[PDB]
């Protein structure tokens, strides 16, 4: 049986991402907003049971959990056509409806208050899974609900489900923009603490990188939350394509993530997407070759991560996984790898063998694709530390100024001290250094 | 048309070539405990039931030729089968084919094979040499 | 208890015949008869045959 | 001759359930609201004489008795199209019409007040029944009318028909929900006492489970009594299909339940229905396989009983019977059973041989079925004890506070003591322990003088 995945969408940003993801999956699989397979959805080649459950022999219901501490967003979601896609028994809603006020400590306290409800929802969804691998949390690290409640949920899942895998879709705060969320460094610190102690995999979604990509790549002068959510949904779709387009390889999440996490500590993943196109440039289906595809993917303008230009650290890729979707010629893949090696388009770890894995994938048959070939890059690249290093520097800048800490001291999670934030900052600094160390042969002894 | 040569080849790809990777992943995830048993401890009826249950419970249920898929218990372990195959191109092919089955209780993983029932005239294409290869 | 022991012996002999039966349906009937493995838990002879022939 | 069955609809909920059941049966068998077989009812393969009597050469009248201590529900039934289904000589109505005031003990006393009329009705129906097997009671256990009248009926059936079986479909109070009726646990306890002492089989219908099923399957946020009644009518139709679609085996209720009740105490059955579909999804005839049916049956979302997740007790199925209706290939049944056993999808009793029974049934030819295949699950599962254990815990919580007991103390059954509640609690404890024991080898000696 498939390894079912429960999707947890946390806070405003996380819930928007989850909703758009479920919409995109429905569109790709030809699933109606009510969870019933459309008559046109005759291609039974997708593995819905990883991410969706069948309610009947005909109705596929997303294995999606929509979680918010504030009722406004949940009520707005419940007014969409997709209200029937998610199993209502897998939905835990905080009774107080007040949200976390963009406070991680408040989100954690709300999670503690809704702990029973959340774990009841989780168990109810778990019994519906024949071979549940684990839970996937989609949230923002900058808010209160997705950060605080998400951290609480991660802690309780780690304590209660120690044998299940924990993947996260964690939206990280913009590190290049001055965050209006003065406690974002506190929220980010608490989320990094939980990722270090209680998460098994952290997918970093930098809102700064999303805005940068929308401006430079999507030609969006003022990226709306909706446009960012649609880009995120496209990324999630690409990440789930191997579930949605079954094939010979990478048919399971553990197979997908094994190449990205060489050691249990090296569990911080960076993402890449291809082809990156501006909304206006859909018109010309470019006959991109695997070499051409990878070359455009190797361009930072097409990279879904905005890493700062670190001049001091010779950042390098620790590992690369290329998930390519669409019509792919194996000889073109071979030539692409050859050209990448000849051109040294990727630097690998010096302390062990490392390479770019390439997967060729089919597109969803129910959604007409304007592009013959699409691609996801999963990469471990030390320059991703520069995003983490930039977040750490912003944290240190607030902590050194004690800015907005009185509001956290008002909350019980932060009432007595901010030691969790300082330990998180130190751990994130060590993470940045290790990512830089992972470019060096001495990474074998890094952190010893 | 009548012998559906292309359809037979596509079926072989789906099942014998493990093209339906999610089906095989699910089947192996369910069956590993049984394949972990010693060859003498494997209940053939249990393996057959698990095979049919994986076939019907996976997307392999969507294969129109899924009913042509049979379970084959290899007379040699995967290691012994490998040794036989390595001997196939060698004068040892007869010696490894005639090599007694390894007294080591082969795991179900080592004994596992598929069979496919080909009728004449479609059996003309999936010949015993072709089926064995 | 005596009747149960006689029944269990008869069931064990029936299972032996089924394992020696050519009919697959009789083997499936035997498999259904011990779904909770009550007789297999109670009759050692039912435990040995499946371990030895397989 | 068929084993005639008298259908007893008790109290507001029971009477509504009985009325909707009779409507559904009439529609499935092509019986008009006047008791005449509809022209579409050309399949003379149904056994009407089990549940219906013939009024004339053409008209089959249901052998259904609607009994309430409150006149409102009976009057609403008599204003329905099904007023002509029941024999009026088999109808005994309490003259006071006042109900029990939500008191089970009051309902029992009201049954005692109409005892003569009720037993006269029972005797008249028995004489109208060629081979009356027994009575089926539809009632609620939490109220006064359906619960008290059910207890009275159980006592009087045990006294008058001690050699006949009495099965009930008794809607049990939600045991996981705190009843706002502080004496609801007391009424339920008195009803459980009477079911233990005077009923032979109680089908427990937990209103919490009814609401949950309406919510998950009908998408009803607040399940109405009508939605629960429509689910119950579907269940009754499925339970009567083997009477309406005769076959080689299990063509009668007594044949169906004989295999299900191993010991007199082990008479707590769990039910399942499949496929559960929303009315809108009739369009796509899914080629559901016997294996697919069995797989859907194993889903808790399709079980008509909301048992709590007990983490401490390894609750298990003692036995499972799947009644499947529609086109079934025997080889598909065999492969399905093989796969179910191989996958260990069900845990069986450890003290004896146990399996998932599978029944294949025809659909009614007179009723067009939107589904090629339908299925009922009957199961003995120890988690059903959790409903009984939860009810016992709720009773003890209410009894320890004596909350709202003064209304029951007005009625003779509860006037002097609450011993019926304590006996109900002890019986439910023994039932819970036996269901837990039935997962264990020591169930062989559970309840043996050597629970």
């Amino acid at each position: 049986m498939p390894r079912e995945i429960i999707t947890l969408q946390l806070g405003q940003c996380g819930n928007q991402i989850g909703f758009e993801f479920w919409k995109q999956l429905c569109a790709e699989h030809g699933i109606s907003p009510e969870g019933i397979v459309e008559e046109f959805a005759t291609e039974g080649t997708d593995r819905k049971d990883v991410f969706f459950y069948q309610a009947d022999d005909e109705h596929y219901i997303p294995r999606a959990v929509l979680l918010d501490l504030e009722p406004r967003v949940i009520h707005s979601i419940l007014n969409s056509p997709y209200a029937k896609l998610y199993n209502p028994e897998n939905i835990y809603l905080s009774e107080h409806g007040g949200g976390a006020g963009n406070n991680w400590a408040s989100g954690f306290s709300q999670g503690e208050k809704i702990h029973e409800d959340i774990f009841d929802i989780i168990d109810r969804e778990a019994d519906g899974s024949d071979s549940l691998e684990g839970f996937v949390l989609c949230h923002s690290i900058a808010g209160g609900t997705g950060s605080g409640l998400g951290s609480y949920l991660l802690e309780r899942l780690n304590d209660r489900y120690p044998k299940k895998l924990v993947q996260t879709y964690s939206v990280f705060p913009n590190q290049d923009e001055m965050s209006d969320v003065v406690v974002q460094p506190y929220n980010s610190l608490l989320t990094l603490k939980r990722l270090t102690q209680n998460a098994d995999c952290v997918v970093v979604l930098d809102n700064t990188a999303l805005n940068r990509i929308a401006t430079d790549r999507l030609h969006i002068q003022n990226p709306s939350f909706s446009q960012i959510n649609q880009l995120v949904s496209t990324i999630m779709s690409a990440s789930t394509t191997t579930l949605r387009y079954p094939g010979y390889m990478n048919n399971d999440l553990i197979g997908l993530i094994a190449s990205l996490i060489p050691t249990p500590r090296l569990h911080f993943l960076m993402t890449g997407y291809t082809p990156l196109t501006t909304d206006q440039s859909v018109a010309s289906v470019r006959k991109t070759t695997v070499l051409d595809v990878m070359r455009r993917l190797l361009q930072p303008k097409n990279v879904m991560v905005s890493t700062g230009r670190d001049r001091q650290t010779n950042h390098c890729y620790i590992a690369i996984l290329n998930i390519i979707q669409g019509e792919v010629d194996p000889t073109q893949v071979h030539k692409s790898l050859q050209r990448i090696r000849e051109r040294k388009l990727a630097n690998f770890i010096p302390w062990g063998p490392a390479s770019i894995q390439v997967a060729l994938s089919r597109k969803s048959p129910y959604l007409p694709s304007a592009h013959r070939v699409s691609g996801l890059m999963m990469a471990n690249h030390t320059s991703i530390s520069s995003l983490f290093e930039r977040t750490c520097r912003q944290y240190d800048k607030l902590r050194k100024r004690e800015a907005f800490l009185e509001q956290f001291r008002k909350e019980d999670m932060f009432k007595d001290n901010f030691d969790e934030m300082d330990t998180s900052r130190e751990i994130v600094q060590q993470l940045i250094d290790e990512y830089h160390a992972a470019t060096r042969p001495d990474y074998i002894s890094w952190g010893t | 048309e009548e012998k559906e040569l292309v359809a037979h080849l596509r079926s072989i790809k789906r099942y014998f070539l493990m093209d339906q990777g999610d089906f095989f992943v699910h089947f192996m995830d369910l069956a590993e405990e049984e394949l972990r048993k010693p060859v003498e401890d494997i209940t053939p009826p249990r393996l057959e039931a698990l095979l049919e249950l994986a076939l019907r419970m996976s997307t392999a249920n969507t294969d129109p030729f899924k009913d042509d898929l049979k379970i084959d218990l290899m007379p040699h372990d995967l290691i012994t089968q490998l040794l036989r195959v390595l001997a196939i191109e060698t004068k040892q092919e007869k010696a490894m084919a005639h090599a007694d089955p390894t007294e080591l209780a082969l795991s179900g993983l080592e004994a596992f094979s598929f069979d496919y029932i080909v009728k004449w005239p479609l059996s003309l294409i999936i010949n015993r040499k072709a089926l064995t290869r | 208890r005596i009747l149960t022991h006689f029944y269990q012996g008869i069931v064990q002999q029936f299972l032996v015949l089924l394992t020696t039966s050519s009919d697959e349906s009789l083997r499936f009937l035997s498999f259904r008869l011990d779904f909770n493995e009550h007789y297999k838990a109670r009759e050692p002879r039912l435990r040995v045959s499946l371990g030895t022939r397989g």
